[PDB]
RNA sequence: GAAAUUGUUGAAAGGGAAGGGCAUUUGAUCAGA
RNA sequence: CGUGGAGGUCAGUGACGAAGCCUAGACCGUAAGGUCGGGUCGAACGGCCUCUAGUGCAGAUCUUGGUGGUAGUAGCAAAUAUUCAAAUGAGAACUUUGAAGACUGAAGUGGGGAAAGGUUCCACGUCAACAGCAGUUGGACGUGGGUUAGUCGAUCCUAAGA
RNA sequence: GUGAACAGCCUCUAGUUGAUAGAAUAAUGUAGAUAAGGGAAGUCGGCAAAAUAGAUCCGUAACUUCGGGAUAAGGAUUGGCUCUAAGGGUCGACGAUCAACUU
RNA sequence: UUUGCUCCACACAAUAUAGAUGGAUACGAAUAAGGCGUCCUUGUGGCGUCGCUGAACCAUAGCAGGCUAGCAACGGUGCACUUGGCGGAAAGGCCUUGGGUGCUUGCUGGCGAAUUGCAAUGUCAUUUUGCGUGGGGAUAAAUCAUUUGUAUACGACUUAGAUGUACAACGGGGUAUUGUAAGCAGUAGAGUAGCCUUGGUUACGAUCUGCUGAGAUUAAGCCUUUGUUGUCUGAUUUGU
């Protein structure tokens, strides 16, 4: 017989299977459509989720109840030191999809990216790319031949970039290497840009700008094995239920004589790859810029780092991207920020945000002071010091 | 790491017993101290002085002190089998406070 | 000192059973002249 | 066709190996089956003509016995709780001693008894089995020792009753 | 000891420290708990849980077989410390001396 | 690495064969239209011709194809080199230069074949592997164990570790939580009970005040570190 009362199904069938992502770095499965009249530029960037804070800004939204009024918004900080270009990959189109034809690497690779090719770095002989570096012996004839092949072919060009994880407070010490598509046409000059940027850093400000809507691609926080009640949001069974109530009561009708894929079952929760879109960049902050957390209204010479440091992350000493809201993944996790795949003109995008204040109070508790100077001013002289 | 040596350490038992079941806190402290001595002296054979066990259990099974000042002596032993011919022997230091003390080489005994 | 059941060795086969019938290939083995 | 036993016969077979058993070795019969080779084995057995029956198994939630997959799986999670060192020992989470931490908290996890048990009491030796882990320990195993009454009970009296 | 108390909790004498252990801390469980705002809208049904609770003082309805209902209902207080007052025995209106708690 | 690995050449062994036995011989498009040739004023042009299947084209003679003598002509073809170009959809092939060299059945000769006994696939191909002999080339990792917690039931995942912007244990600082530690002192303290220099002092006294936003805790999944101390070659496995 029928359900006897309609209700929407629990969970989204388009995010199946609810399995662990194959890698801690979520893959970029679609790059922005190439506009071959633009200059050559990266379509994404690699950063590390540092943590969240809150900001205050004047809302510019005509017709809204809060137009020209102050709004408090949550923001996520992604530490984004410049990424080092170490290779270029050429992609030819085939009746069986895109196919990498060849990769040309830089002559010199730092130990940060060399660690990525080693499971046991400390006891290895560090031979990686030692014979490849000899391709640059006198004139780089083999390197130029491979680049000429990429120019003669490979309708799609991607660069190999790696993070400078040594510039982050993370203990990992092993860089993250990823392919970023080069948009801005003339495949010839795509390859030329890649080669000219070999071994050179690319700053996040050359990829992303203030107010730009971007997408965050990251592996979500893992939670291990989870029951149906929290994994899928199913109704808790009554207190009277024998054999447990954090379950799904009927996992299927008699026919089909099988548990169906669409029934909620207990299993892994989290550690899934997610591509969340339309996060507006609130700040493109620079690492060398003291007063990073300052605005034109605050003027307090303070960095973006909360007092006591970002909890479980550390201090932001590099360039950072501050996006509105939250993004998938937890602190210290590598996240790929990519340009939007379409042109958003909904007046939510195209809004020019101007921060009025950035919270730098401690996230290690109910933080009361933005700066140590403010703490001193409020508290006066203590016995230990200050 | 192959000779005899005596050093005094402060073990942060608080962070090692964080979240430990109350009925297991003192035994877990004993095992954590054995692990501590093994980590520092490279000896699998760690022996605990009964006075040190008394200091561990002084305030019951769950009242282990946050910090314990210990004297660990890596000494050589000769018995039926070699079986890690070096062993560590751990004693309490009997100080008034176990705070603000660094690792020191005793250098005399 | 059987069988069920089991170990080792040897041989053989094995994409959601296995086993069987007719026929022949291949491998092993063998009688009769 | 085959089986247990019986009369006759082959002056049948056999410790120089009967019967039995094993044998993707061979032969005969359409088949029930029969025959042979090899290994194992050790004391009886077979062909034929007849006689005889407690004479042929795949089943009966068949009977007895044995054995699997499940499966090194379910599980060995109530009674607050154990820890350090030494001794013994081949072997110690579990024995002993010492130290510590705890509990029963006198309506006890204390000290005695009635019913019941019958040596479980104690000592020495001792760990194949039992103590659903272990064991050097034990209410275990082996060998011994131990229960002393004119006054405590039975014995005597009568009760319901026999 | 606390306490009205052979209640509960802690301790003394005595006894035991005997329950297979070790490492982690997923889901679902068993047992114990908490929870913003709402307050039975859940459910057959307030099942379960929560709320109340001791003592002192105040106050206590319908009905009634006049005995009860009744701890009805509904309220206030409670610690610590320093004091004060009252409540006794013996010996010869008082004097001496001694002594324990209850309000 | 009890002389390891890879490639090439040769020899010898195995190993099998979804099945060779002259050649898979390359426009595209239309089909109520085309192919080819030719011409011009170059087109959706004129003229001629073809199909009616590949029953074609190429190749094809020689002890499974031997040994030799010539003629004719600078052709055909194989081999190993060599010049250069093109081809990325799975290119791994196509085209091309020059010389060398073998054959040439384009034509004319000489020698040989037999007895596999009247047939018996009468063995001629390619697929991998091993081994030996020479030559060419290179001189790592992974896992266990330890560690991390961005992970986790266990596996798994993510990290670190052979001398350093290294790691760890403490210590320091920051951050955060709580709420003012112990100790000492006090013309504080409701007071009660003693003593006399009757304005003080003795005993007890919840509590109060000051040192004291002090003291305690703070990563166990917080941040940081000019300090102290220490650690850094254990095991197993992997070859085209
Ligand atoms: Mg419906
Ligand atoms: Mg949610
Ligand atoms: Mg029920
Ligand atoms: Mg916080
Ligand atoms: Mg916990
Ligand atoms: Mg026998
Ligand atoms: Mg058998
Ligand atoms: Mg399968
Ligand atoms: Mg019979
Ligand atoms: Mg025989
Ligand atoms: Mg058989
Ligand atoms: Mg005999
Ligand atoms: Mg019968
Ligand atoms: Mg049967
Ligand atoms: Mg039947
Ligand atoms: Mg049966
Ligand atoms: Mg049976
Ligand atoms: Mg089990
Ligand atoms: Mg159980
Ligand atoms: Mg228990
Ligand atoms: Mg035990
Ligand atoms: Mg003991
Ligand atoms: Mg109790
Ligand atoms: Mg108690
Ligand atoms: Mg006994
Ligand atoms: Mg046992
Ligand atoms: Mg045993
Ligand atoms: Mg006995
Ligand atoms: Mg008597
Ligand atoms: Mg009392
Ligand atoms: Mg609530
Ligand atoms: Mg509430
Ligand atoms: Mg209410
Ligand atoms: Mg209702
Ligand atoms: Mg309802
Ligand atoms: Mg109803
Ligand atoms: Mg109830
Ligand atoms: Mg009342
Ligand atoms: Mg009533």
């Amino acid at each position: 017989s029928h359900r006897k009362y309609e209700a929407p199904r629990h969970g989204h069938l388009g995010f199946l299977p609810r399995k662990r992502a194959a890698s801690i770095r979520a893959r970029v499965k679609a790059f922005p459509k190439d506009d071959r009249s633009k200059p050559v530029a990266l379509t994404s960037f690699l950063g590390y989720k540092a943590g969240m804070t809150t900001i205050v800004r004047d809302l510019d939204r005509p017709g809204s109840k809060f137009h020209k009024r102050e709004v408090v918004e949550a923001v996520t900080v992604v530490d984004t030191p410049p990424v080092v270009v170490v290779g270029v990959v050429g992609y030819v189109e085939t009746p069986r999809g895109l196919r990498s034809l060849t990769t040309v690497w830089a002559e010199h690779l730092s130990d940060e990216v060399k660690r990525r090719f080693y499971k046991n770095w400390y006891k290895s002989k560090k031979k990686a790319f030692t014979k490849y570096s000899a391709k640059y012996a006198q004139d780089g004839a083999g390197i130029e031949r491979e680049l000429a092949r990429i120019k003669k072919y490979a309708s799609v060009v991607r660069v190999l970039v790696h993070t400078q994880i040594r510039k982050t407070p993370l203990a990992q010490k092993k860089a993250h290497l990823a392919e970023i598509q080069l948009n801005g046409g003339s495949i010839s000059e795509k390859v030329d840009w890649a080669r000219e940027h070999f071994e050179k850093t690319v700053a996040v400000d050359s990829v992303f700008e203030q107010n730009e809507m971007i997408d965050a691609i990251a592996v979500t926080k893992g939670h291990g094995f989870e029951g149906v009640t929290h994994r899928w949001g199913t109704k808790k069974l009554p207190r009277k239920t024998h054999r447990g109530l954090r379950k799904v009561a009927c996992i299927g009708a008699w026919h089909p004589a099988h548990v169906m894929w669409s029934v909620a079952r207990a299993g892994q929760r989290g550690y899934h790859s997610r591509t969340s879109i339309n996060h507006k960049i609130y700040r493109v902050g620079k690492g060398d810029d003291e007063a990073n957390g300052a605005t034109s209204f605050d003027r307090t010479k303070k960095t973006i780092t909360p007092m006591g440091g970002f909890v479980h992350y550390g201090e932001i000493k590099n360039d950072f991207i501050m996006v509105k809201g939250c993004i998938p993944g937890n602190r210290k996790r590598i996240v790929t920020l990519r340009k939007s795949l379409y042109t958003n003109t909904s007046r939510k995008a195209l809004e020019e945000v101007s921060l009025k204040w950035i919270d730098t109070a401690s996230k290690f508790g109910k933080g009361r002071f933005q700066t140590p100077a403010e703490k001193h001013a409020f508290m006066g002289t203590l016995k230990k010091d200050l | 790491l192959k000779d005899v040596v005596t050093r005094e350490y402060t073990i942060n038992l608080h962070k090692r017993l964080h979240g430990v079941s109350f009925k297991k806190r003192a035994p877990r402290a004993v095992k954590e101290i054995k692990k501590f001595a093994k980590l520092h002296m490279g000896t699998d054979d760690v022996r605990l002085a009964p006075e040190l066990n008394q200091a561990i259990w002084k305030r019951g099974v769950k009242g282990v002190e946050y910090r314990l000042r210990l004297r660990i002596s890596r000494k050589r032993n000769e018995e039926e089998d070699a079986k890690n011919p070096l062993f560590s022997y751990v004693e309490p230091v009997l100080v008034a406070s176990a705070k603000g003390l660094q690792t020191v080489v005793v250098e005399e005994d």
